[PDB]
Order: C-alpha cells, then sequence, then structure tokens
C-alpha cells in the first residue's frame, strides 16, 4: 500500500531497537 | 569411380573449396601432400603452398575420402606424360586450372556415386 | 489411522484467521506460557516435539523433531542463525501467504519459541519480494509486538532474545533448496552449493545454520505449549499430525482446509465443497504433488489415503501438500508442457545435466503436443528422463523428469493415437 | 532481449537523493562486519524504486558505495527477474499462465487485451503507461487467472471487469487490490463458520 | 562395414551432420584404432600357398 | 598414525585423513575424467564427468570434492559408473557445432580425446544448436564463444591467482555467456596465458592463429631467458 | 554383445591348457614358462639351451608329432637387457593345432 517508504519500517524502530549487534569479526 | 589426375573444385562462384584443415595431408601414405595455410586477408583461412608429387603419390583413394569440405578429387584423365621431372611436382595453381579444365567430367560423376559411400 | 479421517474441528494448530489481525494481547491463544518454558533447560524442548515428530513441510521426509536435536549439539566460536523459508516455488502451492497475511503474531513467536532450541544468535526470514503488500506489514506485525517490549533482548524473562530481520529476493527459486538461499542471503548469485561440503549445518553464512520451513516452526510452539498424546492424533505409526491442503484447478470452492493424514482423495476433493465437475465420469485425472508427483488415473488414488508412505505405495509421494487435477477438455499432454516450459525457466544452470539435459526434453515436448515425428521416441524419451537422477546436485533435476517420467506410465495411447492423428492428417 | 549494453548511460549521471542516504545506514546495519559487502539486493532495488529502471551507470553507482568490482554487480543484475535493465512503463502488467492458471483459462484475462488495449505481448504501449508480459509461480493458484499490476494484485478476475480494471486505471482510478468476487478472504466455504475459540483451557503441557 | 563404428568409419551422410560423427572420423583419419597388445599369427590358403602374418 | 586405508578397485591405499577421492585413485594409477578441476586452481562441481560409484549405496557420488571416510570400496570401473559417464558426454555434444575442421586446437581437445575413449558412439538429437555471439577482449585473445563447454575454468582462475577481477557469469537457464558485461577489455601479465586453460577451443591465441596442427611439430625442452626468474 | 563381437569357443581352450601342462611337466630342465594365449595359441617359453633339444622331443612322439615347420622369425626390443628373440612356429599335421617356442638371446 506504500509504495515507496520502507524507511520507518527499516529505520524507526528496527534502527534502535535492533541491538547489538556484535557480530564479531571477521576482519578479514 | 577410377582414379588419376587431380584437381580443386570450387563452390559456385567461387571459394577454392579447400579450407586446409590439414587431412587429407595427414591420411596420406606416400606422405606427397604439402600444405601451408596462413590466414588470408578477410580473415577466413586458406592455403598458400599445395603441392601433390605426382611421382610419390601411390594412388591410394585416401584423399579422395578424407576431405570433410570435399575439396580434393580424383580426375578421369589420364592425361599425363611430360619429359622431364622437373615438372609432374605440382604447385596450386597448377591444380586449380587442371581442376577447371574439366569440371563437366567431375561434376557428374560424384552425383553417380556418392549415394554408395 | 482410526476411523479413515481427518476431521476438522474448531480444535486445531491454527488459532484463527477472520478474528483479530492486529496485535494486543494474543486475546486468547497466543503468547500465553513462555517464561516457563525458555526457564527450563534447553534440550527439555528438543525432543519433546517427538510426541509428534513432524516429517516436515519442506517437501520432503526426514523429520524435523531430527536435524534441531541433531548436530549444533555443542558451540564453539561462531553464531548460530535461523533461515526460515517464506518461499513458494511450487505451482499452486499457495498454502504459504495464508499464514503470513492475517495471522503474523504466530510465527515471530515461532522463532524465538524456536530459536532457543538451537541455541541460535539471530532471527533471518526470507520472502519473494513478488509480494509486495503483505509481506511489506509483517514489519509492522514484527514492530506492533516487538516495540512493546516482547521480544529482545531478554524478553521475556530469560538472558536470551533476539529479533528478527527481514529480507526480500526478487525472481528467486532460491527456497528450491537450502545451500543456496544461505547464499543468497549473502548476497552472490544464488547457484546452490555442492549438498555434501560440510552439509548445510556447517558450511553456512559465515557459519552453521539451519534452514527451517513456514509451518515446520510454525506449529512447534503450540505442540510444545499442549504436545500431548495430542501430538500424534491422525496417521498411522509412521507418520502423524494434521497439515493444510489447498486444492486447485477443479473444485467447487478451492479453498484451504486444514485436514489431518490418512484422508482418502475421494471424500477430500469431493468436499470442501463440492466435487463441481463430474465427481465420476470427469475421469479424474489427478497430480498428488504440486510439480512433484506425476498423474495418477481413476486407479487406487481415489481410495488411496494421502498418508506420506501411503503414497510412496503409489509409483510417486508427495510432500509439495497440493492438489490439481482435471476432469475433460483439458489436454493433459496439452496440460504437462506448460509444467514443463517452466523448469526451463527456473534453472540454475551450473550442471550438465540440468543445463542442456531439460531443453533436450522440452525441445521435443513440443513435438508431441503439436503431433509430429512418429513414435519410438517415446521409447528415448523415457531413457533420458532415467538419464537424470544422480547426475544432478539439486533436488530440481530429480524434480525435474518425474512429471514427464510419470506421465509415460499411466497413459500409454493417448500419445500414441496422436502421432496417428497427425500421420492420417499428412496423407 | 540481450544481456549486452550498447554503452547506453555509462555516464547518465545518477545519484541517491540524500534523503536515501540516512536508510543505508540501517541496512548495513543489518549484517554482520566485514562480510557486509553485499546488501546488494536491497539497496541495488531501492536504486530502481528512486529511478524506475535502472541505467547501467546505476550499476556502477552502488559498485563505489559497496567496493566490489562491479562485474559482481552487473552479474547480479542479469540473473534476477524483477529488476528491469531496460526501460519500462508506468504500469508493467502480469498474466500467470501455468497449469492451475491454465485449468481456470488465463487466456481469459489474456487476450481480449489485444482487442481492448491494441498492443501486442512483450511490448510496451506507444506512449509509456502499458506493457505486457507473463510470469510464473507468484501468490495463488487458489484463485482465478489472477492477475498483477505492479505493486498489487487482483486475484479472481475475469474478462468483463478486468475490462474496467485497466480502463478505470486509464482514468487514474485504482481498483481495490484484492479478490474483488466471491469471497473476499478465499474463505473455505464448507467449514469457515468454526466459531473461533480460546486455546482449550491451557495449562495443557505443564507437566 | 563392422558396425561399432569406433573401428568403422561413418558414411558421408552421418559426418556431415550430426556431431558425434566427427570426431571419430576425425580422429579416426590422424592416429588408428586402439588395438589391444599382444602377439598374433594367422594363415590362410593363397592360390600359391599359405600366406603369413606374424 | 593419522592415515587411513581404502581399496580402490579391490586394492588397499593408504590416504591422509582428508583426500578426496581424485587424490587417492591417482595413487594407483588412474584419471577419472576430468574437466572443472584442476590442480592449482579452486575446485568446483559442475562438470559431472567424473562420477564414481561406491560401493553398496544407491545413489552415484563424484570424486572431485568430497572426502574419503573409513574404507570404503572405490569402484571405478563396472556396469554402473560406465552407465555415466556415457550418459554425461552425450550431453555436452548436444551444443557444440561442428568445427573440427578448423577450431586450431583440433589436435589437442578434450571434447575428443575423451569421447573417443569413454562415453558415447553416435548421437541422437536431432535438430536444435544454440549459437551466441562472440566479442573482443585484446589483440591476444581470440573469442569464439560459440563453444564454452562451460567447465568455468577461466572464471575462477581471474579471481584467483592475476588478481583481476573481471570475467563474469551473465545469464540463467540454457543461455549464460562468460564473457565481460560491459565492453571492458581485459589485459595484465599472466592473462595472457589463459589459453592453456581453456579445455575446448573457446580461448584460442591471435598471434599463432592459423599456422600449423600440433601432430607435426617437434617438441624440444628449451629455457627463456629475457628476465631472472627464468 | 552378439552381433558385432567376435563369437568365442571354449572347447579350442580346455585342451590346449591340458596337452600343454604336461610339456612344463616332461622336460623341466629346460622350459621356464607356458601359457595360452586367449584366442587358444600356446607360447612356450625356453631356456636358450634347448633348442635342438627341445624341438626334437616335439619333432617325433606319438601324442605330439609337429613335422612341419611354418614360421621362424624374430623380434628385436631394447629395455629388455638380452636384446633379441626367436620365436619358432611349428603346425602338428594330425592333431591340427599350433604351438610357438620362444627363446632368448644377445648379439654375444
Ligand atoms: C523447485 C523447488 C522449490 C522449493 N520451494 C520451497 C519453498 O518454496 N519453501 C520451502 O520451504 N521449501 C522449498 N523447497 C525445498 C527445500 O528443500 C525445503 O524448504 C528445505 O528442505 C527445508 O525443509 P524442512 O524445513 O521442512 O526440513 C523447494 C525445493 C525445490 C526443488
Ligand atoms: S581438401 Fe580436405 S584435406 Fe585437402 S586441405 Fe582442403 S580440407 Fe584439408
Ligand atoms: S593420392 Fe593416394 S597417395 Fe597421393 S596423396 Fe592422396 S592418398 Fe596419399
Ligand atoms: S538442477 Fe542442476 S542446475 Fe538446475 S538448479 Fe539444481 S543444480 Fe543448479
Ligand atoms: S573445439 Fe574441441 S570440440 Fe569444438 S571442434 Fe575443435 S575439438 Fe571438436
Ligand atoms: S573458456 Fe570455454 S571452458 Fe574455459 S570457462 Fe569459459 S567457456 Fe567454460
Ligand atoms: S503459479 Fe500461477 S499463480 Fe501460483
Ligand atoms: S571434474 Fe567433477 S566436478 Fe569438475
Amino acid at each position: 500500500y506504500s509504495t515507496y517508504t520502507f524507511l520507518d519500517l527499516n529505520l524507526d524502530l528496527s534502527k534502535f531497537r535492533m541491538p547489538q549487534p556484535s557480530s564479531g569479526r571477521e576482519s578479514p | 569411380r577410377f582414379r588419376g589426375e587431380h584437381a580443386l573444385r570450387r563452390y559456385p562462384s567461387g571459394e577454392e573449396r579447400c579450407i586446409a584443415c590439414k587431412l587429407c595431408e595427414a591420411v596420406c601414405p606416400a606422405q606427397a601432400i604439402t600444405i601451408e595455410a596462413e590466414p588470408r586477408a578477410d580473415g577466413s583461412r586458406r592455403t598458400t603452398r599445395y603441392d601433390i608429387d605426382m611421382t610419390k603419390c601411390i594412388y591410394c583413394g585416401f584423399c579422395q575420402e578424407a576431405c570433410p569440405v570435399d575439396a580434393i578429387v580424383e580426375g578421369p584423365n589420364f592425361e599425363f606424360s611430360t619429359e622431364t621431372h622437373e615438372e609432374l611436382l605440382y604447385n596450386k595453381e597448377k591444380l586449380l586450372n587442371n581442376g577447371d579444365k574439366w569440371e563437366a567430367e567431375i561434376a557428374a560423376n560424384i552425383q553417380a556415386d556418392y549415394l554408395y559411400r | 489411522f482410526g476411523s479413515l479421517k481427518d476431521e476438522d474441528r474448531i480444535f486445531t494448530n491454527l488459532y484463527g484467521r477472520h478474528d483479530w489481525r492486529l496485535k494486543g494481547a494474543q486475546s486468547r491463544g497466543d503468547w500465553y506460557k513462555t517464561k516457563e518454558i525458555l526457564l527450563k533447560g534447553p534440550d527439555w524442548i528438543l525432543g519433546e516435539v517427538k510426541t509428534s515428530g513432524l516429517r516436515g513441510r519442506g517437501g520432503a521426509g526426514f523429520p524435523t523433531g531430527l536435524k534441531w536435536s541433531f548436530m549444533n549439539k555443542p558451540s564453539d566460536g561462531r553464531p548460530k542463525y535461523l533461515v526460515v523459508n517464506a518461499d513458494e516455488g511450487e505451482p499452486g502451492t499457495c498454502k504459504d501467504r495464508e499464514i503470513i497475511r492475517h495471522d503474523p503474531h504466530k510465527l515471530v513467536e515461532g522463532c524465538l519459541v524456536g530459536g532457543r532450541a538451537m541455541g541460535a544468535r539471530a532471527a533471518y526470514i526470507y520472502i519473494r519480494g513478488e509480494f509486495y503488500n503483505e509481506a511489506s506489514n509483517l514489519q509492522v506485525a514484527i514492530r506492533e509486538a516487538y516495540e512493546a517490549g516482547l521480544i529482545g533482548k531478554n524478553a521475556c524473562g530469560s538472558g536470551y532474545d533476539f529479533d528478527v530481520f527481514v529480507v526480500r529476493g526478487a525472481g528467486a527459486y532460491i527456497c528450491g533448496e537450502e545451500t543456496a538461499l544461505i547464499e543468497s542471503i549473502e548476497g552472490k548469485q544464488g547457484k546452490p552449493r555442492l549438498k555434501p561440503p560440510f552439509p548445510a549445518d556447517v558450511g553456512v553464512f559465515g557459519c552453521p545454520t539451519t534452514v527451517a520451513n513456514v509451518e515446520t516452526v510454525a506449529v512447534s510452539p503450540t505442540i510444545c505449549r499442549r504436545g500431548g498424546a495430542w501430538f500424534a492424533s491422525f496417521g498411522r505409526e509412521r507418520n502423524s499430525g494434521t497439515k493444510l491442503f489447498n486444492i486447485s484447478g477443479h473444485v467447487n470452492n478451492p479453498c484451504t482446509v486444514e485436514e489431518e493424514m490418512s484422508v482418502p482423495l475421494k471424500e477430500l476433493i469431493e468436499k470442501h465443497a463440492g466435487g463441481v465437475t463430474g465427481g465420476w465420469d470427469n475421469l479424474l485425472a489427478v497430480i498428488p504433488g504440486g510439480s512433484s508427483t506425476p498423474l495418477i488415473p481413476k486407479s487406487v488414488c481415489e481410495t488411496v489415503l494421502m498418508d506420506f508412505d501411503a503414497l510412496i505405495q503409489a509409483q510417486t509421494g508427495l510432500g509439495t501438500a497440493a492438489v490439481i487435477v482435471m476432469d475433460r477438455s483439458t489436454d493433459i499432454v496439452k496440460a504437462i508442457a506448460r509444467l514443463i516450459e517452466f523448469y526451463k525457466h527456473e534453472s540454475c544452470g551450473q550442471c550438465t545435466p540440468c543445463r542442456e539435459g531439460v531443453d533436450w526434453m522440452n525441445k521435443v515436448m513440443a513435438r508431441f503436443v503439436r503431433g509430429d515425428a512418429r513414435p519410438a521416441e517415446i521409447d528415448s524419451l523415457w531413457e533420458i528422463s532415467k538419464q537424470i537422477e544422480g547426475h544432478t546436485i539439486c533436488a530440481l533435476g530429480d524434480g525435474a523428469a518425474w512429471p514427464v517420467q510419470g506421465l509415460i506410465r499411466h497413459f500409454r495411447p493417448e500419445l500414441e493415437e496422436r502421432m496417428q492423428q497427425f500421420a492420417q492428417q499428412h496423407q | 532481449v540481450h544481456r549486452d549494453t550498447p554503452e547506453n548511460n555509462p555516464e547518465t549521471p545518477f545519484d541517491f537523493t540524500p534523503e536515501n542516504y540516512k536508510r543505508i545506514e540501517a541496512i548495513v546495519k543489518n549484517y554482520p562486519e566485514g562480510h557486509k559487502a553485499a546488501a546488494v539486493l536491497p539497496v541495488l532495488d531501492l536504486a530502481q524504486r528512486q529511478n524506475g529502471w535502472l541505467p547501467i551507470s546505476a550499476m556502477n553507482k552502488v559498485a563505489e558505495i559497496l567496493q566490489v568490482p562491479p562485474m559482481r554487480v552487473y552479474e547480479v543484475a542479469t540473473f534476477y527477474t524483477m529488476y528491469n535493465r531496460k526501460p519500462v512503463g508506468k504500469y508493467h502488467i502480469q498474466v500467470c499462465t501455468t497449469t492451475p492458471c491454465m485449468l481456470r483459462n488465463s487466456d481469459s484475462i489474456l487476450e481480449a487485451i489485444q482487442k481492448k488495449l491494441g498492443i501486442k505481448v512483450g511490448e510496451t504501449t506507444p506512449d509509456k503507461l502499458f506493457t505486457l508480459i507473463e510470469v510464473e509461480c507468484l501468490g495463488a493458484c487458489v484463485n482465478a487467472p489472477m492477475v498483477q499490476i505492479n505493486d498489487n494484485y487482483y486475484e479472481d478476475l475475469t474478462p468483463k471487469d478486468i475490462e474496467e480494471i485497466i480502463d478505470e486505471l486509464k482514468a487514474g482510478k485504482i481498483p481495490k487490490p484484492g479478490p474483488r468476487s466471491g469471497r473476499f478472504s478465499c474463505e473455505p466455504a464448507g467449514g469457515l463458520t468454526s466459531l473461533t475459540e480460546p486455546p482449550k483451557g491451557p495449562g495443557f503441557g505443564v507437566q | 562395414k563392422v558396425d561399432d563404428a569406433k573401428v568403422s568409419p561413418p558414411k558421408r551422410a552421418e559426418m556431415k551432420t550430426s556431431m558425434e560423427s566427427l570426431i571419430h572420423h576425425f580422429k579416426l583419419y590422424t592416429e588408428g584404432y586402439q588395438v589391444p597388445p599382444g602377439a598374433t599369427y594367422t594363415a590362410i590358403e593363397a592360390p600359391k600357398g599359405e600366406f603369413g602374418v606374424y | 598414525s593419522n592415515l587411513i586405508e581404502v581399496f580402490v578397485d579391490g586394492q588397499s591405499v593408504m590416504v591422509e585423513p582428508g583426500t578426496t577421492v581424485l587424490q587417492a585413485c591417482e595413487k594407483v594409477g588412474m584419471q577419472i575424467p576430468r574437466f572443472c578441476y584442476h590442480e592449482r586452481l579452486s575446485v568446483a562441481g559442475n562438470c559431472r564427468m567424473c562420477l564414481v560409484e561406491i560401493e553398496k549405496a544407491p545413489k552415484v557420488v563424484a570424486a572431485c570434492a568430497m572426502p574419503v571416510m573409513k574404507g570404503w570400496n572405490i569402484l571405478t570401473n563396472s556396469e554402473k559408473t560406465k552407465k555415466a559417464r556415457e550418459g554425461v558426454m552425450e550431453f555436452l555434444l548436444a551444443n557444440h557445432p561442428l568445427d573440427c575442421p578448423i577450431c586450431d586446437q583440433g589436435g589437442e581437445c578434450d571434447l575428443q580425446d575423451q569421447s573417443m575413449m569413454f562415453g558415447s558412439d553416435r548421437s541422437r538429437f536431432l535438430e536444435g544448436k544454440r549459437a551466441v555471439e562472440d566479442k573482443n577482449i585484446g589483440p591476444l585473445v581470440k573469442t569464439i564463444m560459440t563453444r564454452c563447454i562451460q567447465c568455468t575454468r577461466c572464471i575462477r582462475f581471474a579471481s584467483e591467482i592475476a588478481g583481476v577481477d573481471d570475467l563474469g557469469t551473465t545469464g540463467r537457464g540454457n543461455d549464460m555467456q562468460v564473457g565481460t558485461y560491459i565492453e571492458k577489455m581485459f589485459m595484465s601479465e599472466l592473462s595472457g596465458n589463459i589459453i592453456d586453460i581453456c579445455p575446448v577451443g573457446a580461448l584460442t591465441s591471435k598471434p599463432y592463429a592459423f599456422t600449423a596442427r600440433p601432430w607435426e611439430t617437434r617438441k624440444t625442452e628449451s629455457i627463456d631467458v629475457m628476465d631472472a626468474v627464468g | 554383445t552378439r552381433p558385432t563381437v567376435r563369437p568365442r569357443n571354449d572347447v579350442a581352450h580346455k585342451q590346449l591348457s591340458a596337452f600343454g601342462e604336461y610339456v612344463a611337466e616332461i622336460l623341466p630342465k629346460y622350459v621356464q614358462q607356458v601359457q595360452v594365449s586367449c584366442f587358444n595359441e600356446l607360447e612356450i617359453c625356453i631356456h636358450p639351451d634347448g633348442v635342438i633339444p627341445v624341438l626334437t622331443f616335439l619333432r617325433d612322439h606319438s601324442n605330439a608329432q609337429f613335422k612341419s615347420l611354418a614360421d621362424l622369425t624374430a623380434v628385436d626390443i631394447p629395455t629388455r637387457q638380452n636384446r633379441f628373440e626367436i620365436v619358432y612356429n611349428l603346425l602338428s599335421l594330425r592333431f591340427n593345432s599350433r604351438i610357438r617356442v620362444k627363446t632368448y638371446t644377445d648379439e654375444l
């Protein structure tokens, strides 16, 4: 229904609330 | 199916049917044939030197039967016998004529014979 | 199998559909008891599904119960993830996307409750982007709950909680295999790897992953919520459970229904709701699998129950869980070519048997249908199909021949007479 | 179609709106670090969106962002389907034709478009706004020969009302991306009722 | 001809269209057959007497 | 002390824990036919011309990439293997147009010294044969891509040793080409060395282009001095 | 297999196993190897000492006639460390068979 605008979907609640990430390294 | 003096055909408007795939050279028992290709100007390949020695050739019928593009063909003319061994060695541009002197002979034999083999 | 059913009550494994789409407390069914589950030792969940022993909905055997208590028992240096197909590859499947469309609140739980068994770290899902509208909403469904503090990083009551990162594809078949999806989750071109590296639980993103399916991780929480002793309800001592079938291609009202195992196809097709074509005299030429099983004629199929191993009794079984049939006007030879013309477009193209080996058929199948040069071909075309089996990496080849392999079986003459129909015509 | 470019827009040029550089912060945040190196699937497609089909300078651009040699992009855009390398119309429409969609005669919702819309298959309308294709394996075969427009889908269609769905779209009207007739959700009808209930008085496997 | 075609050349209808009919006509006019090792002898009745090949 | 014994064709042989079938079955003197495998490069699986047949198991494995466990009986020659290696190399002669008179590799090629010895006899197709189109790279590599058995031995080499990453795989289904999507010419040192790699005559050398076929020559070893390493 | 492949015959291969079994039996001072060519012919590997001796036994007997000498020949092999080779070849008119007698040598 919103053709563009994945933004807040991706960047609003997800951006702050996707902790940590640690995710490590893999420098390589 | 007779065997004899050699030729090199060409299609309708002429291509010098030989592609220089270096075969009629490599099945030759006697090793008469000698071939040197080198890429022609457009980029389609053809020959430069092609020499059948006419003393060594043992008349197999191995060089009529290995050519996939179906160029080189043993003619049915026993015209021969010149007086100097400096001669019978052939170049390319002796052959073609000797094979364009009669193509009414040749082009009407194969279409009798080619249905068997 | 008991009474030869497979009934449907309001007691089923799926909570609701037309009731409440949006968020909340999971007003009745869902998100009920959590902190008690997770706080007990993880392997309590492992093997506690064995009371059911779900075969899995991924189109195959290999019960889901084993592979999770399978390797990924230990852990060393590197995180573990979850990749759960949402994709549909098979024509007429349609089972998926109905789970997500009106009730997303289930699966975000299905991972969190599920992922604890893996001991995993993060949660990826995957969806064909060809669904733009419905798939777009999960993020809300994620947010509308996750925002409340239901997930992550401790939520709830444990020291272990982690969120779910949606992704998308484009022209994928990629769910056509694991060890492809975990490759195009990465961003390479998707050519599925060799199957035994290190099979799919060693070689992975950077590090071991497990590829689940939708209702394999969807129904797990509710089967660990209650379980039993009802976990095994219908179906014989081998296959047990109640899965979803979605009927398509001739019926009165083709639509999904929850139906347990061992249901015969002659009552099931007719029911839910009608048989609207001829319940008989429409010849009922049937396809058990979506694309993965060849025809059955009017023979024992109609009495043949839909239990898995019951189908291996016939010349082909089906794990796909879909139904497509025919009646009269549809010319099978005409109607199976556009099942093959499909395969030619969805194949990776690495392997020499698959590529250049499917077209050899697809190029000839437009001879038979049109009607065209003589038999004794059929005898060869069978051998081609017999010649691609151990020769391809993925299953798409092993799923390439069966439709043609099982067309030459079960219908001899329909071809033989048509090659005449054009033979007499030529005359 | 051919997969080589005859030097169309090597420098088109092209660039992302500064509103979009704040999302690409979020995308890469998904993945772990050092392997990041391909977010390409959303990031390359977001670029299609800002534009509406991506020229060859779009394929070269993201490489400067993602530091991968840009034959590790031109590849990925020639594998999948959804991306459109050549230009397109305002509406890029699909007719599902496959075994199930054939059985319900998708040809119905297909041609009778040429007599209405007046163009061939695989050809954009002479101006812009319309083109025509067909594809396989999307959504449901439980519905009629369903049809896709661009971001939506019209389930359970018939030659009668699709005359409208195009023609009301030529007017600029957008007619409800759902299975307009029959059952709205694709309901069983035959046990649809069920009377939803709470889960049978839980406390079950508490043990 | 012997049928198996590794030891016989093909016709001029066959070597001239399908594929397999060069690589066995174009490796058959450079090297020969591959004939396993080991010795034979043989003999016939030729008009004036026997004829050997060892 | 860290080795396995595995019976190749009913003969015991020792192998370090983690050599593949192919590196074992070489130790006793056999070549499983090879297309995508090559020593100095990496390994992938997309030829399917080495199918060894393992003992007592219905599937047929592949002897390029897969370890060898406590002793199998690695059975090379039976009526099962010979059912495959004959059935692949009739596939990759489906499209391989009717060159060999003039394909300049016509004396070494490996659609030739396999498919007499191993594999098929005659053909059943009978009509078909895509022909794609070539392009150019530089004034060395001459490119007719009509052939390409598509081992992908030229590609894993660019990203590998000579570090220039250009060549790619563009397409899906029966049609994928190889050469570069844009018009970029591909030129470096050691990258004139490809034309040992490609097992059939796709990539053939420019200056040499048409001069002699390789049963006539005379190999007299030598040493190159323009520079240090010789 | 039948149509193009040369049909074999067993009987000829059973006897020429026997009759050649025991000419390693009764002249072991000389004969050092014997075998059966898959086409039903024999090869007797004999030391260079017996040449006049062995034939003379093959010259007459009631169990082996071998009166007709057909083909003497040679082969010369480097990397056999004793270069040349002889091969005698003898037909026994009564019993219809060929038995060849191989004897090595050098130049000196
Ligand atoms: C052409 C093709 C399409 C497939 N499509 C799907 C799919 O859409 N969803 C899915 O879960 N598995 C699909 N699979 C099969 C995968 O193997 C399966 O998902 C995977 O084995 C997970 O099985 P499990 O989770 O039930 O154990 C497909 C396989 C093929 C060959
Ligand atoms: S004729 Fe046949 S053989 Fe003689 S040169 Fe031309 S091609 Fe080679
Ligand atoms: S004619 Fe007889 S001899 Fe002269 S070349 Fe042809 S084959 Fe060799
Ligand atoms: S079949 Fe061969 S090619 Fe088609 S996908 Fe599976 S592996 Fe890749
Ligand atoms: S290239 Fe390889 S295959 Fe193609 S013709 Fe020359 S040899 Fe035969
Ligand atoms: S060059 Fe010929 S063989 Fe080497 S990879 Fe490209 S196509 Fe496959
Ligand atoms: S495949 Fe045509 S709609 Fe599902
Ligand atoms: S040789 Fe078998 S994988 Fe390439």
